[PDB]
């Protein structure tokens, strides 16, 4: 389980809301461990995986598994606090520094992009 | 279109010869239409042709060449098909045993009676296991 | 009906094939006087044992399906001789029979699929 990754993609969010750090370059780490950490959590799998995993629960009928629509949930709710703080902080920076730093952020927009879509 | 792809051999020569079988196999890759391509089901009696099949020729090279392609990506199903095609057995039973045991470590509620994984170990058991079965023990 | 159950069948075939298998990896070191008459004695067992694997796999296959109804619709005068065949006259062969049986298996419907094109393989190879 990637239980052990989840604290660390705490501390990402913290750093990047505080934006602590001269360097857009320790921003440009952050942006890439969540990035990975996004992707990681939901392994390519797509609605036809989560109608199965809803059939499921149906409804327990015995016992379930829901273990990764309980992990999504969990990723989401952390980034929403963190997020309304990190989200102005990635956008600003976005544009300037970096252009480098760049490829990295807008990558981790998109990924968080879908979960957290909706 | 493999009956377009077809007519490059009408161009008789080496060359236009390639070109179709390397034609035929792009289409193969990245179109994926495995079974309408390729072939499908044994029920011991082979491989039931495929369109190109009944064109002929070059055909287990490209399924090594998809099958590994589906290994990459981790498209496992197409593999397992891709192998039963390219009749290496052992191969299929053994990603097969991979795919039914993990989906049984889990949680509780799913399975019905009439397909999946478990449908299709069903499916290869019954179907080699009687004959002259090529599988490890 | 065979006298032999599947479950039976599969076993017996089962373990001929690992023997089988076995004989066939390590066959150099049996074949190729005193010598030349162990390579003769081993080439015949080893032969032997394929021999009983390919009757073994046709029995496999007849346990498929709708073996009864063709053999008593088959059987003539022949018969007599057909019924008292054991599996010893199988395994070195009555071939024959076998044949023309074969092809009503893989004439009429029975043969299903793959089993059928093993059939014409076999007729083809050694028939």
């Amino acid at each position: 389980g990637d239980s052990s990754l989840y604290i660390i993609l705490k501390k990402l969010l913290d750093f990047i809301l505080k934006t602590g750090g001269g360097f857009q370059r320790v921003r440009t780490h952050l942006y890439g461990s969540l990035l990975y950490y996004l992707q990681i959590a939901q392994r390519p799998d797509e609605p036809d995986t989560l109608e199965a995993a809803k059939k499921t629960m149906w409804e327990r009928l015995t016992a379930p598994e829901d273990v990764f629509s309980k992990l999504q949930r969990e990723n989401i709710a952390i980034i929403e606090s963190y997020g309304a703080a990190l989200m102005e902080v990635v956008c600003r920076d976005a544009c300037d520094g970096h252009e480098i730093g760049r490829m990295l952020a807008l990558a981790l927009l998109d990924r968080i992009v879908s979960v957290d879509k909706q | 279109a493999l009956q377009y792809f077809y007519f490059l051999r009408d161009e008789k020569d080496s060359q236009g010869e390639n070109m179709f079988l390397r034609c035929v196999s792009e289409l193969v890759i990245e179109s994926r239409e495995f079974d309408m391509i390729l072939g499908k089901l044994e029920n011991d009696g082979s491989r039931k042709p495929g369109v190109i099949d009944k064109f002929t020729s070059d055909t287990k090279p490209i399924i090594n060449k998809v099958a590994s392609v589906a290994e990459n990506k981790g498209l496992f199903e197409e593999a397992a098909k891709l192998y039963d095609l390219a009749k290496n057995a052992d191969k299929v039973l053994e990603l097969m045993n991979k795919l039914l045991s993990p989906v049984v470590p889990q949680i509780s509620a799913p399975q019905s009676n009439k397909e999946r994984l478990k449908n299709m170990a069903l499916s290869i058991a019954e179907r080699y296991r009687a004959q002259g079965i090529s599988a490890n023990k | 009906e065979s006298s032999v159950p599947c479950q039976l069948l599969e076993s017996v075939l089962q373990e001929l094939k690992g023997l089988q298998e076995f004989l066939d990896r390590n066959s150099q070191f049996a074949g190729g006087e005193a010598q030349l008459s162990e390579k003769i004695s081993l080439q015949a067992i080893q032969q032997l044992v394929r021999k009983s694997y390919q009757a073994l796999a046709l029995w496999k296959l007849l346990c498929e399906h709708q073996f009864t109804i063709i053999v008593a619709e088959l059987q003539k005068e022949l018969q007599e001789q057909l019924k008292i065949t054991t599996f010893k006259d199988l395994v070195i062969r009555d071939k024959e029979l076998t044949g023309a049986l074969i092809a009503s298996l893989i004439n009429c419907y029975i043969r299903d699929n793959a089993a059928v094109d093993g059939i014409s393989l076999h007729l083809q190879d050694i028939c």
